[PDB]
């Protein structure tokens, strides 16, 4: 994995490529690492597929039962703190590596957090493989009063440099854009440069091809 | 401790026609995550109409492809010019690989040209110098997912004749090289979207009783 | 002692045009010895298809778990189980042995008797959602079975069609896998009929 | 079998129009003590050609003295020693990528990654990478170590194939190369501030220059940053 | 890690570099390793980020929960809860802690908390990966009683060198000043410290 | 290597298992049962780990036998071989699993069929025409593979079952002194004391 | 680290040679086409089991010995003879790791038909019948149950050929296809390579093995 | 576990060897001859690793060939077990050892005696009334302890083999298909062919 | 150990602890860690005691027959000899050797040889295990063209910290002081050093 979160003006992106693999192979070339935790606080997963996922969603699942007990808009804090002590209790064995934005009636906020419960703030962040070739291009290109359209720029170019240059990282880039007073905007694939060309022939077999032995009709219902 | 073995990753293939050879491979080279070429050559013209390659660990290979350039050379001042033949390289490969049967050369080696009928002819071999003749050989970090696909195309495995009952098996028969070549193409770009160390370029060898020619194609480059 | 290798075996599933398959090879095996030809590893749940490869006492035990489960569920919510909804209660129930793993290989596989959308998932043994367009793989040949899906694939093919396709890439992938093979089973699924054919392979 | 000592992190590298340039920092670390500060890691070898090497600064002093030595053999008995029969940097790689795999295949290997940089007589550039287990590959950028995972990707941006090169000037391409340094001394744990930079150029020749420092670097927003998530003080 | 902490006449100044490393790579240059337990009790965390991180957390709590009962609590007293904690999960932790606090009546007070989890009250102290370098020279320069500027330049001067050898130290020098005055944060940059 | 061997023929299941009990040098018996009765038309062979094998073959025993008498039924030879599936595949999961593989031969009255389940040490169940544990089938089951046909009566199953027998003793390395072989059909159990 | 199935037996019209095909690497077949019957010479054959290069290399090393034998002798060598040549070879490399496992069949006039177990930690050992590799257990099952020395060459060419394909069926790691050679004092006589595939369906028709299999 | 066993009585020595070679779980052999004659009137049999042994013992058979040849003269058992000692203690200090262990049977010309010599794969030689290798002697030594008398026939001590080959042949784990039975008297050596 | 060399005006000084050590047991509290290799070329030797006196006495008949056949040897041929040694052998042996020198042409000069073999030619440099605690003293302390009594009261006060620090290092602080003058000897006791 690539993922990344820059922070700009009235807000704060995140962006993740889409590969996932399973050794030296890759399992499934577009999937989504980017989870909504509640409408406006959003997060890009690392490490472990199950267990940012698992954690994601169980901490996103409190946060609303918090947030209707409260009659308030969940803070990207109370999901930060959620996330770490539990992280912490399992010792990093949940080996889960997430970067957490979002805005609230605070503001706009991002941070990271590491399986073993350790947790950074920053304007600029990267985790995963493709995380040195992410922050080379961060630490090249940032700088401060980002404007949205300048850190969604950044931010996929970030996880582009992870996508080329890092054999974890590949296929697509997903977006999520999270601005102060409007909806988060979720944008799957916002770019696909790694379309697949046209094959030279097609393996399309004449019917009857295939030997076989029995037939029979399956009862599906009742 | 010191480990004197490492993985460059990349894979390689050699399929045999009628009266020609094939033999590809890609041009990416790896060490971990990380791309240290997106063109760095592994199949070699070796002279006499042999061309060959040994993927695995680079250095090893790059030694191995160096000592039979060498023993070539040497055949012909010893033996008034003499042209070597496939199966005489092939032999003589083996002494090279088994001479180091203690310490190997961790490579899969593949040559291929032409018999001396004029019919074409592959070799491949293990680490250790066993070898075998045959008309299809995949070799390198995705064999496993290419090899399969040529026994389907190539040799017509599992395929019957249609309307037979399964009992009558589709005809084996000798393929031209455009029909080599949309195999081959076909076979990596498979392998690139699903190994993450195969992709960047393939370069295929093509050897006819003419000469040596050379093809290049680019991959993907994530 | 790797027991997701112990008795071998593969799934792969696909879509089509209105429909889906699933198949699976039938070798069921104690290392180099091969026990049985007759272990099939793909069981419906109503309308719902799941494959499991991996260890076979728990490929046994996940299919009475979830028979339970499914069981249950109908009776309460008085309908049967839709794909998209088997396909979280397969990954919840896989993370709760998170730190004492079933050691499987999921493959669901079905068409929604609401909207029509033909489905398949795979997962990893705790339960990691691996949703696809295209096709799914699963077992000790699934790097096999990766490469002939990857070249023989095709979107929006018809039922016939399909099932050639579905059949020689497990077909070809089973016979580069010393572990995998023995006999194969395709199904076909379309909306409100399902055909189940028996392959010939070779058996060695 | 060995073990390293002293150590020199990252040498980077890329082609340009007319010839390459190649850097290294002055470093010479003990572990994670920051020993010495006046280590140049940079060994030009006639007046085209320049070896950068990283690993174990012992035997980086073992491989200058192998480098010098070759010159002086060279001059033997050749009255073109200055001219047509003098050492390119194809020959000197060669050499080199020969001791290093002699010495794994021995188990006593020279622990260095190594980048010979250079123009040939024929004006082509010369950019060629060599480690302690003997591996050798070519490419438009290459650099070892941290320089691998964070330079290569910014090196990469502006030359990304083989028909970008004669597209890159030498201002831009030793621009990439002094921000790479840059972003190496932000995220490299064993690096330095202080480096060398050397360009060899099929017209102007060999350009060594010593004692650069990083400059340029953003720090001022650290101010803003307060505790690790809930402070606000 | 360096980090230090110093009485002086009017208080106490915390001090430390902003450098995480995960092995050699930085994962983080520009962290924040003083931090607040109470108004006028701050921590400066060594080790494990995750560790000195769950552990300042959970005594913040305590003296949040300590101060709604029984009023401000002692700089002692905190650094008694970092030992509680340090001490009895000594088998699971990895953290050096120095606690430092300014009272009315005990003024500026430094406690530092090593590994084991024993306590030790001192006039100065220092801790981390980079202050084996700059024993000898804290040693030689540290005075009691001294003023807020001769503090800062002893902190930055020494932080300076520790940075300059340790390779698991570096970035920005932080400082955290406490007084009767009230709360300073302090910051300096590489340009400045480097050169002295 | 306590061969266990089982052949089901069109009437009856036939199981054969070796007398030897071995500790180290020793061969402390030569007469030993390595069966159990589950109830009147189900029997269950054994082998694996000492002490494991007759505490857990006695454990499944006592759970049928109560089963029989509370609802005054005997229970099918898939519904036992079931519930000795589970209790194994309890076992592996455990702080100390039993380290046992057994074969259940069964006639199932309801049915008029004969039935032979084979289940290793992890729970692992599969339905066969023959089976075996250990090293056992290494040698037997190409014999089988060979000769074995679906319509086989008792004692074309006992003369099938001879020629497994000589194989083993020809071939394997231990001497395992000879099987007690029992038979499993409509009439019930019994032993056959000459072989 | 190669799974096989080999085996060699004496009978009356001299000596059955019958191999199986296939090369695994782990779990992945490698080849269904390796040729594990080594013709050393026109008179004498090797079996390949264990290393596939040990076996290769040191008896076509064998085969260059045993033309140096015949050339100062002025007689074809003995079976005992070039048998104890390879097995003293590797009895000097033991320890070092050599793996091979096979059996060196002969026919001549003093000795009449010979087979010679050779093994990699020194073992040599003369014998009627030998099967040797992962599958070596399924052979013998069948061997032995129809095993006679007045067998014919026919019936013998099958037996060797069947005892094969029960190995190919049962072990996971034997397969592809059968190699035979029916070995003779005027030489060694191929008798062709039959695909397991297509034989396995062929035998269970024709004979009415394998009722436990669907067809 | 190759069984080697020897007995001297009155007039003969008599050497007792199983004929089994195993390896891995199958018995590649039941039919081995696990022994050499050195000389006409001395007879070597051999345990131990696989290939040392055969290797070892025909390689002392060309030396004591070689001596005979040269002096036209047979060497006497005392004087070939101190060969046959000095090889092995070489052996065991060398870069790989012979891991052989050997019974020395002759018959003595000059003094008109049978002698039974037992030497371990370490040198360790010793004369013995009956001697065995391996875990043989922890069975049958109670036997010959009790039922030996030095005054015994020929026939006399072939029985009292045959009930040590009964007592491993009851109470060993591993199935060492029978022995070769072999006796050497003034007269030489011949091989007993019923056993 | 703890030793340094430092070069001044007039020429050179070598500076060394007196410890000699068994795990915590001071096998000699007297030792000199100071050595001649030739008349105006000397080491401080660290780590091995047994290979850095092995090291040491082989120099010394390297350079004894270097002059008698080429006369005088140079400082920087001195320490190739000793890198040579430490470099072809560094698998079997544990030294870490300063070199230090008196030329007439050269004046005082100073090579570090650590334990790689890497030889490092420096104005002043320190080793051993207690040098680690006056890294950040001795960089702010050291001047170049200093006078003889100043840079001996900066060996002083350096090996003072070092000692006072480091369980490793104790007893006396020898010097050796190389000029054009000739060799002198220096010693320094407890008493006086301790409480610099
Ligand atoms: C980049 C792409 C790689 O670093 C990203 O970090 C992504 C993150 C996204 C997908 C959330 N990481 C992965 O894709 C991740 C890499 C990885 C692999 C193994 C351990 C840790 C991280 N891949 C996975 O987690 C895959 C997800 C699959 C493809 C759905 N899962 C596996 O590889 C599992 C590992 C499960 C696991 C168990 C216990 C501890 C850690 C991980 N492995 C298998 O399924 C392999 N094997 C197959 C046969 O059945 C038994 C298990
Ligand atoms: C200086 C650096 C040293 O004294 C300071 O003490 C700072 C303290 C600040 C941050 C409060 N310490 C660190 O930066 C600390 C160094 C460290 C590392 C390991 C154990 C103890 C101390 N770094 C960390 O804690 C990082 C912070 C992450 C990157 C946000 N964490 C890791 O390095 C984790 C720690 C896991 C761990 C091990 C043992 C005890 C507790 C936790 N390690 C890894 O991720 C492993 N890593 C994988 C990649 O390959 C190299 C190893
Ligand atoms: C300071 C102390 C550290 O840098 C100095 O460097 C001095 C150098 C002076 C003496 C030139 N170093 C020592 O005093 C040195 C410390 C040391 C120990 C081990 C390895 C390297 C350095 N001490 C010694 O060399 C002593 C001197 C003896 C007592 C006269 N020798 C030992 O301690 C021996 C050394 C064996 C050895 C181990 C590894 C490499 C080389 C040599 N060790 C023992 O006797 C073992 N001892 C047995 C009693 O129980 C504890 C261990
Ligand atoms: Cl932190
Ligand atoms: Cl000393
Ligand atoms: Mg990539
Ligand atoms: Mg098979
Ligand atoms: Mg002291």
């Amino acid at each position: 994995t690539t993922i990344v979160g820059v922070k700009f003006n009235n807000g704060v992106v995140i962006a993740a490529d889409t590969r996932s693999t399973q050794g030296p192979i890759v399992a499934d070339k577009n999937c989504a690492k980017l989870h909504r935790i509640s409408p406006k606080i959003w997060c890009a997963g690392a490490g472990t597929a199950a267990d940012t996922e698992a954690v994601t969603q169980l901490i996103g699942s409190n946060i609303e039962l918090h947030s209707l007990y409260t009659s308030r808009e969940p803070r990207v804090v109370s999901a930060l703190q959620m996330l770490k002590q539990h992280l912490f209790k399992y010792q990093g064995h949940i080996g889960a590596y997430l970067i957490v934005a979002g805005v609230d009636p605070t503001g706009s906020h991002l941070f990271s957090i590491h399986a073993h419960g350790s947790t950074d703030v920053g304007y600029y962040l990267s985790l995963g493989s493709g995380s040195l070739a992410a922050m080379a291009v961060l630490e090249s290109h940032w700088k401060q009063d980002l404007t949205k359209e300048e850190a969604i720029k950044l931010a996929s170019d970030a996880i582009q440099a992870g996508i080329w240059n890092d054999l974890g990282s590949g296929s697509n880039v997903d977006v999520c854009v999270m601005e102060i007073g409007k909806d988060a905007e979720y944008l799957r694939n916002y770019l696909t440069p790694n379309v697949r060309e046209e094959k030279q022939k097609s393996y399309k077999f004449p019917r009857g091809t295939t030997a076989v032995l029995k037939e029979s009709i399956v009862n599906i219902c009742d | 401790q010191f480990n004197p073995y490492g993985d460059n990753g990349g894979t390689i293939l050699g399929i045999a026609g009628e009266d020609f050879a094939v033999l590809a491979g890609d041009t990416r080279n790896i060490t971990d995550y990380s791309i240290n070429s997106r063109y760095e050559p592994k199949v070699f013209d070796c002279g006499d109409n042999i061309v060959m390659s040994a993927n695995g660990f680079a250095a090893d290979g790059d030694a191995l492809v160096k000592r039979f350039k060498n023993s070539v050379k040497w055949y012909h001042f010893d033996h008034n010019d003499k042209k070597l033949s496939i199966n005489s390289a092939a032999r003589n490969i083996q002494h090279l690989l088994y001479g180091k049967r203690f310490f190997p050369y961790y490579v899969h080696t593949i040559i291929a040209g032409l018999d001396e009928d004029g019919k074409g002819a592959v070799y491949s071999f293990d680490p250790v110098g066993s070898y075998e003749r045959e008309q299809c050989r995949a070799g390198g970090a995705a064999a496993s997912l290419i090899m399969p696909f040529l026994d389907n195309q190539v040799n017509f495995k599992n395929q019957y004749e249609p309307g037979t009952n399964g009992k009558v098996k589709k005809p084996l028969k000798y393929l031209s090289v455009e029909e080599v070549i949309k195999l081959v193409r076909d076979s990596f770009t498979s392998a690139t979207e699903r190994h993450i160390q195969v992709g960047d370029g393939l370069e295929i060898l093509i050897v006819t009783k003419d000469g040596v020619r050379k093809e290049f194609y680019e991959l993907k480059r994530d | 002692s790797d027991p997701s290798s112990i008795n071998g075996g593969i799934v792969v599933a696909m879509t089509g045009k209105d429909c889906v398959a699933i198949a699976c090879d039938l070798r069921l095996g104690s290392q180099s010895l091969g026990v049985s030809n007759k272990f099939e590893k793909i069981f419906h749940y109503g309308h719902v298809f799941l494959g499991i490869t991996g260890l076979a006492t728990d490929v046994t035990t996940l299919n009475e778990m979830f028979r339970y489960k499914t069981n249950l569920y109908k009776l309460k919510e008085e309908r049967a189980i839709e794909p998209e909804t088997f396909t979280q209660l397969v990954s919840s129930s896989l993370y709760e042995r998170r730190f004492g793993p079933y050691f499987v290989g999921p493959v669901v596989a079905g068409i929604n008797s609401k909207s029509g959308k033909p489905f398949i998932a795979g997962f990893d043994l705790i339960g990691c959602i691996d949703e696809a367009k295209d096709f799914i793989v699963s077992g000790t040949a699934s790097d096999q079975l990766f490469g002939m899906c990857e070249s023989l694939y095709e979107p929006n093919l018809e039922p016939e069609d399909l099932f050639e396709t579905i059949s020689q890439a497990l077909l070809n992938a089973a016979d580069r896998d010393a572990l995998s093979g023995w006999g194969a089973v395709v199904y076909i699924i379309k909306k409100d009929e399902v055909v189940k054919r028996y392959l010939k392979m070779r058996q060695d | 079998t060995q073990q390293p000592i002293v150590t020199g992190t990252s040498v980077i590298s890329m082609k340009y129009d007319n010839g390459v340039i190649i850097a290294a920092d002055n470093l010479g670390s003990y572990g994670s003590l920051l020993r010495f500060n006046g280590v140049e890691r940079l060994i030009p070898v006639g007046d085209n050609t320049v070896v950068g090497i990283s690993g174990d600064i012992s035997d980086m002093q073992h491989i200058e003295r192998l480098l010098k030595d070759l010159v002086t053999e060279n001059a033997y008995d050749n009255p073109l020693a200055d001219a047509e029969e003098a050492l390119e940097p194809s020959y000197i790689f060669e050499y080199l990528a020969t001791v290093m795999y002699q010495r794994r295949s021995k188990m006593n290997p020279l622990w260095n990654a190594i980048i010979v940089a250079g123009v040939q007589s024929n004006g082509d550039q010369f950019l060629r990478y060599v480690n302690l287990l003997g591996v050798t590959y070519s490419s438009p950028t290459l650099a070892t170590g941290f320089g691998a995972h964070m330079a290569n990707p910014l090196l990469r941006k502006v030359v990304d194939r083989e028909s970008d090169i004669p597209k890159t000037t030498v201002q831009v391409a030793e621009e990439a190369i002094v921000n790479a340094m840059r972003v190496l001394y932000y995220r490299d744990a064993r690096s330095s501030r202080n480096f060398s930079l050397a360009i060899i150029d099929k017209n102007t020749g060999l350009t060594f220059k010593k004692n650069l420092q990083v400059e340029n670097m953003k720090w001022d927003f650290a101010k803003d940053i307060k505790g690790y998530g809930t402070q606000k003080i | 890690t360096s980090i230090m902490a110093v009485t002086f006449k009017d208080g106490v100044i915390l001090g430390a570099d902003s450098r995480t490393t995960t092995g050699a790579y930085i994962a983080n240059r520009v962290t924040d390793k003083l931090t607040r337990v109470h108004d006028k009790i701050w921590c400066c965390r060594s080790g494990s980020a995750a560790d000195t991180q769950a552990i300042a957390d959970i005594v913040q709590y305590h003296l949040e929960l300590y101060t709604s009962q029984y009023g401000t609590p002692s700089t002692e007293t905190a650094a008694s809860v970092f030992k509680e904690l340090c001490y009895e999960n000594k088998d699971n932790l990895t953290a050096g802690i120095i606690v430092a606090g300014y009272d009315d009546k005990n003024k500026g007070e430094v406690y530092t908390i090593p590994l084991g989890g024993s306590v030790h009250k001192l006039p100065y102290a220092i801790a981390g990966s980079g202050s084996t370098f700059i024993y000898g020279y804290c040693d030689k320069n540290f005075r009691e009683n001294m003023s807020k500027e001769e503090t800062v330049d002893f902190i930055k001067h020494s932080l300076s060198q520790a940075i300059k050898w340790d390779g698991s130290s570096g970035g920005v020098i932080r400082m955290v000043v406490l007084t009767a005055a009230g709360v300073e944060r302090l910051i300096f940059y590489p340009d400045e410290y480097e050169q002295l | 290597m306590d061969i266990i061997l089982g052949i089901r023929v069109q009437d009856s299941v036939i199981l054969a298992s070796s007398k030897a009990v071995t500790r180290g040098i020793s061969v402390l018996k030569d007469s030993d049962d390595k069966t159990r009765q589950l109830s009147p038309h189900t029997l269950m062979s054994f082998a694996g780990e000492a002490g494991d094998t007759v505490q857990f073959a006695e454990y499944i025993q006592a759970n049928i036998q109560l089963y029989s008498i509370r609802e005054d039924y005997e229970l099918s030879p898939q519904a036992v071989s079931s519930f000795v599936r589970q209790e194994l595949a309890k076992s592996i999961r455990s702080r100390r699993p039993y380290q046992v593989n057994v074969l259940i031969g069964g006639y199932d009255k309801k049915k008029n069929k004969p039935e032979l389940y084979q289940i290793d040490y992890l729970g692992t169940k599969v339905e066969l025409p023959y089976g075996a544990h250990g090293y056992s089938g290494f040698y037997t089951f190409s014999l089988l593979d060979h000769h074995y046909r679906p319509d086989m009566t008792t004692e074309e199953g006992l003369d099938l079952l001879k020629l497994c027998v000589q194989e083993l003793e020809k071939r394997m390395p231990m001497d395992f002194k000879g099987v007690i072989v029992k038979i499993v059909d409509k009439d019930g159990i019994r032993q056959v004391d000459d072989f | 680290a190669l799974g096989a199935t080999t085996l060699a037996f004496r009978f009356q019209g001299g000596i059955i040679v019958a191999v199986d095909s296939r090369a695994t690497a782990g779990n992945w077949v490698a080849s269904q086409t390796v040729k594990k019957v080594i013709e050393i010479n026109p008179f004498l054959l090797g079996t390949m089991a264990g290393g596939a290069a040990d076996c290769q290399f040191w008896e076509t090393w064998l085969g260059s010995q045993c033309r140096l034998h015949e050339l100062r002798e002025k007689e074809r060598i003995s079976v005992a003879a070039a048998s104890k040549i390879l097995s003293n070879l590797v009895y000097q490399y033991k320890g070092a790791g050599l793996s091979m496992g096979t059996m060196i069949c002969g026919y001549t006039r003093k000795e009449g038909p010979t087979i010679y177990y050779v093994d990699s930690d020194g073992t040599r050992l003369k014998g009627d019948i030998f099967c040797v590799g992962s599958g070596q257990t399924f052979a013998y099952g069948v061997l032995d149950s129809n095993y006679k020395w007045d067998l014919s060459v026919e019936d013998a060419l099958y037996l060797g050929k069947r005892s094969i394909l029960a190995a190919a069926h049962r072990d996971a790691y034997s397969g592809g296809s059968v190699n035979l050679y029916h070995v003779t004092e005027d030489g060694w006589i191929y008798h062709g390579n039959h695909d397991v595939g297509e034989l396995f369906w062929k035998v269970k028709e024709e004979e009415g093995s394998f009722n436990n299999v669907i067809g």
